[PDB]
């Protein structure tokens, strides 16, 4: 507990502004990097990484050089944010650090940058918590820090990664959920490398800008929409980015947050159309909808009635007829005629039923057909069909269990007997 | 009831079921749960290839249906604990659902007697099969999970959330067969019946996933799906439910408003929820607003709430008087965590000295902006300034407070051409000065005009 | 505000279905080893039955045997 | 169906849609089904919905108790004065009374 409270207790030491923090602060916080508890080794690396923004703090934290490798994702970006100076890049530069990085980033980190960073905004703001308003800011990604010191832009240029990003986001395929992915993560990419004023020269020579505006009002993923405005808003954060947007209807903040409240006679990234329902236009597309007995009920009663064998009974849809090809099964036997008014009476009265009007009634003229003729509900070619009306009607659960339950204790001798036969 | 695990498999399979189908009799039912869990042991141990296991599957399955006839229960907890380890590859399952073993499952599915160790391996073995093949599932089971879906609510049977759980599993890969049938609507209806936060803002998902791809998109009506989920507050007299009981009323209608709030604020989170519910036509949206100007006492106290966590602002406490409320939610207000004992300083120095950060985005903002400059877009200072105007003091308070923490984050947030003229009020001062109008909404509003002068 | 490949929206509701349950029922029946892409015995899954029966009668009966008895 | 499908024009139609629209229109659906094909398969979905929508519907009609015009139709309340007179009083020797 001492631990953790001391060591947290560093933030007021440097959101407060007190004298030459760098001077030991700094020197403490990295003697705390040892210790034993994963948990405060990772506060300390988050208020270490919260200290870092000012660039005096990170030039005296390069003036001692520790090892950050043996920490997770976090020290990795951490120390990524060294790239910014070319004091301390050519330190990074004498064992081939860059190469060594940048290839990884190209091939696999890429993709992980989109992850993560939607991993904070839906812990943020959809309470999913993998196993008040929070602040989301931007990981430190490489390629955003190459560009700084204008000479990461050879460094770059050398493998030509504008070409294949660029291709992509001309020719994008839209169908499945990869490239979607690597979509998003080029995306953020370029939104990235459009940091700087010497970045915007080496992309306005594409002239992917209008791209981006194409995607950001003409596209069909709403997700790929609201990267689109994330990016393009992040594009914004320099004068002469801001200058080339407001050429196309496109609002963005001028000021810093240094004060807040800013005369209008560097920024933060923040892009918006002029008119906001413009971004809002969807096409619409059509709906996928675009593809004899009961006459007899008058004068034809139940009483003097009494005194195929069905309607809609084939070959196919029966539970017996079914297995009679691939397990030739003996035919159907034909019992006592008397019966068949019966089978096409009972079903008339469910489908009936199926309307759900005056349900007990109904269901009270089956009990009755049921318990005075109580050995007639063995036949399986009726059986068959109420499964299939079933599987095709639409039923409250009370009358839907109802008539599962009405044929509960059958015992079905043909095809039990028969089979146990063809089986050896 | 014989472990003999080295013979014959044919043998040994063949003389086991055999005796398990017994001609139906001369054999206990015990017994019969013996050889099953035989079976199962059988199939666990032994690797399943016809050539070795000597038969085909066909007589199998056939073999293994008939158990499903006889009274015994737990013979069919058996028989679907076989059942599920026959699943093995796409062929298997699609010559088992040929035969029509589909209605059995049915049957199984829909009797609710007391047995409640069965439907769990029968749902178990659903979810088994739309892994390893969806596209071929079978209508029968579709609805009859439908059908224990819509109206299991009302007869407290306990399988019901499990039940919309496989549905929306089953809703990714074949949506075709959910809407044949019908059941988007059923899943909608079940958002506004589930008080729960996280098993409300996740079903709700499913449906805004469902709008993003064209052939998804193409499978949902216009103007009759989502916005429903709205209703009880464009609706003055809303009844969800035909059967209910005359004892409690009310309580009903806080329940339903508390549902359909946090949907609400969890559409609002995803871009296809704010696409959709803000097109050009006369979406939804419009109509929220439109209500908000209607004078009915408890509606426009249910608005703010919404409001309020959609900002993700801090609520004020109710009260008749300004000031009051005004401290209530001040940003320098005491935190119970920072006594001595919770987290004696570094916390509470979290809270009230700014952040050192002067370049870093902060897409929080970002997101909030575009919210914001949406309801901009919709008139909503004209339903605000309405509020504050016309209606009681507890609710007049609320709106003030609304309307001066929505202008504080305008000008902080917000780019300057869509800034300049929001700021200058023209509703609202124009009433303030008009010599004409009864002489209360005159005073009223020259009094919300001092409150929000010392709110900024 | 980005929830839209399958992998996500599927473990989101697998935990919020499992963690906000009243009854344990629905968990019961949300065990992950339907596999996918070890069911070794039965991935240790391992139990049988167990009870005391024979039969009783349904929801109807009483309903059919009281008005068979009061119409004979 | 007729008269729904030209569309809502005030709030309260509107909120009915919004309530009861998708019902009452695929119960539509179904009977032309129907009447394509004659087979009372069809028919008994369209009964069971339209049925439905009434148990729905006839369990509020007895707390209908009052309107405001604003939400039931605006275009009245916009008046403030036209030229009619009010109707059922006019005689042909008297100046009329406008509304």
């Amino acid at each position: 507990a001492c631990r953790l409270y001391a060591t947290k207790h560093l933030r007021v030491l440097l959101r407060a502004n007190v004298e030459f923090f760098n001077n030991w602060g700094i020197e403490l916080l990295v003697t705390q990097l040892h210790d034993k508890n994963k948990t405060i080794s990772s506060e300390a690396l988050d208020i270490l990484d919260e200290a870092c923004e000012d660039k005096a703090n990170l030039h005296a934290l390069i003036q001692m050089k520790p090892a950050l490798s043996h920490l997770g994702d976090k020290g990795l970006l951490l120390l990524l944010r060294f790239l910014s100076i070319p004091k301390g890049f050519s330190y990074l530069n004498e064992r081939g650090y860059v190469a060594k990085q940048l290839e990884k980033w190209h091939r696999e980190y890429n993709s992980k940058y989109v992850d993560l960073i939607e991993e904070q905004l839906n812990e943020a703001l959809t309470t999913y918590r993998k196993p008040q308003r929070p602040h989301v800011y931007l990981p430190i990604h490489l390629y955003g820090q190459l560009v700084h010191h204008k000479t990461g832009c050879h460094l770059l240029e050398v493998q030509n990664i504008i070409t294949e990003l660029c291709r992509n986001v001309r020719t994008p395929d839209l169908d499945k959920w990869e490239e979607i992915k690597k979509l998003k993560a080029s995306l953020w990419a370029l939104g990235n490398i459009g940091s700087s004023n010497w970045g915007l020269n080496l992309l306005q020579e594409e002239n992917v800008i209008p791209d981006i505006l194409k995607l950001a009002k003409q596209c069909e993923v709403l997700s790929i929409r609201g990267t689109c405005v994330y990016v393009l808003g992040l594009i914004a954060k320099t004068k002469q980015g801001c200058d080339i947007l407001k050429c196309h209807n496109w609002d963005a903040v001028r000021h810093s947050r240094k004060h807040l409240w800013p005369v209008v006679p560097d920024y933060i990234g923040l892009a918006l159309p002029v008119d906001i329902n413009d971004i809002f236009q969807v096409k619409d597309i059509p709906y996928f909808q675009t593809k004899s007995f009961h006459l007899l009920r008058q004068q034809m009663s139940l009483t003097e009635i009494m005194n195929t064998g069905l309607q809609e009974h084939t070959d196919d849809n029966c539970l017996y007829c079914v297995c009679i090809e691939i397990l030739g099964f003996q035919p159907s036997n034909q019992l006592s005629m008397c019966r068949i008014l019966l089978r096409k009476e009972v079903l008339r009265l469910v489908i009936n039923l199926s309307s759900s009007v005056s349900t007990k009634c109904h269901e009270t003229g089956l009990l009755t057909i049921k318990e005075k003729y109580p050995q007639t509900f063995d036949d399986i070619c009726l059986y068959s069909e109420v499964s299939h009306l079933l599987s095709h009607c639409t039923f409250r659960l009370p009358c839907r269990r109802f008539i599962q339950e009405l044929f509960q204790d059958v015992q079905f001798l043909q095809m039990h007997e028969e089979a146990e036969a063809v089986l050896a | 009831n014989v472990p003999l695990d080295l013979t014959r498999e044919p043998s040994d399979n063949l003389r086991e079921i055999l005796q398990n189908v017994a001609r139906l009799q001369g054999v206990s039912n015990m017994r019969k749960l013996g050889h099953l869990n035989n079976f199962t042991k059988l199939l666990c141990d032994i690797g399943h290839s016809e050539e070795k296991l000597g038969f085909h599957y066909e007589d199998i399955i056939i073999c293994l249906r008939l158990a499903l006839l006889n009274e015994a229960k737990e013979v069919r907890a058996a028989g679907l604990r076989a059942l599920r380890y026959l699943i093995q590859d796409s062929s298997i399952l699609q010559k088992v659902l040929k035969l029509k073993v589909d209605y059995l499952i049915a049957r199984c599915i829909d009797i609710q007697q007391s047995n409640e160790v069965e439907r769990t391996q029968a749902l178990r073995l659903v979810r088994k099969m739309i892994t390893v093949n969806a596209s071929l599932f079978p209508s029968s089971v579709t609805n009859s999970l439908i059908a224990v879906g819509n109206d299991g609510l009302q007869e407290r049977d306990r399988m019901v959330r499990a039940c919309i759980a496989i549905i929306c599993e089953l809703a990714l890969q074949n949506p075709e067969v959910v809407a044949l049938r019908g059941g988007l609507n059923t899943i909608l209806k079940n958002v506004i019946d589930c008080q729960l936060s996280r098993i409300n803002e996740a079903l709700i998902t499913t449906i805004l996933h469902l709008l993003n791809h064209p052939k998804t998109r193409q499978y949902v009506r216009a103007d009759v799906e989502l916005e429903r989920i709205l209703a009880p507050y464009t609706d003055f007299h809303y009844r969800h439910s035909p059967d209910t009981a005359e004892g409690q009323l009310k309580e009903d209608r806080e329940a339903r408003f508390l549902a359909s709030k946090m949907g609400i604020i969890a559409t609002f989170r995803s871009w296809a929820g704010i696409i959709n519910l803000c097109k050009p036509g006369n979406s939804g949206i419009q109509s929220l607003i439109g209500v908000l100007c209607i004078p009915n006492m408890e509606i426009r106290r249910g608005l703010l709430e919404v409001l309020y966590d959609i900002f993700r602002l801090p609520l004020p406490v109710v009260t008749e008087e300004f000031i009051e409320a005004l401290l209530s939610v001040d940003p320098g207000r005491f935190q119970d965590s920072w006594r001595l004992s919770d987290g004696f300083v570094a916390a509470e120095a979290k809270t009230i000295l700014p952040h050192r950060a002067r370049s870093r985005p902060d897409l929080m903002d970002n997101y909030l902006a575009l919210i914001l400059s949406a309801f901009i877009r919709n008139g909503l200072l004209e339903g605000l300034v309405e509020v504050i105007t016309n209606s009681d003091d507890h609710i007049s308070v609320r709106a003030t407070i609304l309307l001066g923490e929505l202008l504080h984050m305008a000008n902080t947030i917000l780019p300057h051409s869509h800034s300049h003229h929001l700021h200058c009020l023209p509703t609202l001062m124009n009433m303030a000065a008009s010599f004409d109008i009864p002489k209360e909404k005159r005073l009223r509003a020259s009094a919300a005009l001092n409150c929000l002068k010392r709110f900024h | 505000a980005f929830l839209d490949n399958p992998t996500i929206i599927l473990a989101h509701i697998r935990q919020s279905h499992v963690t906000s349950d009243d009854t344990g029922m629905c968990e019961m029946v949300l065990i992950d080893h339907d596999v996918d892409l070890y069911v070794y015995a039965q991935s240790v899954d391992i139990t049988s039955s167990w009870d005391f029966g024979i039969r009783r009668r349904s929801n109807t009966a009483q309903r059919l045997e009281r008005l068979r008895k009061e119409r004979q | 169906h007729a008269m729904m499908e030209r569309g809502p024009q005030t709030l309260k139609e509107t909120s009915f849609n919004q309530a009861y629209g998708r019902d009452l229109m695929e119960a539509q659906e179904w009977c032309r089904k129907y009447m394509k094909s004659g087979n009372v398969k069809d028919l008994t979905q369209a009964w069971d919905l339209y049925y439905h929508v009434f148990r729905r519907i006839s369990k509020q009609l007895p707390q209908l108790t009052s309107l405001e015009l604003q939400y039931v139709s605006p275009k009245l309340l916009m008046c403030r004065d036209l030229e009619l007179a009010v109707p059922g009083t006019y005689d042909p020797n008297q100046p009329i009374i406008r509304i």
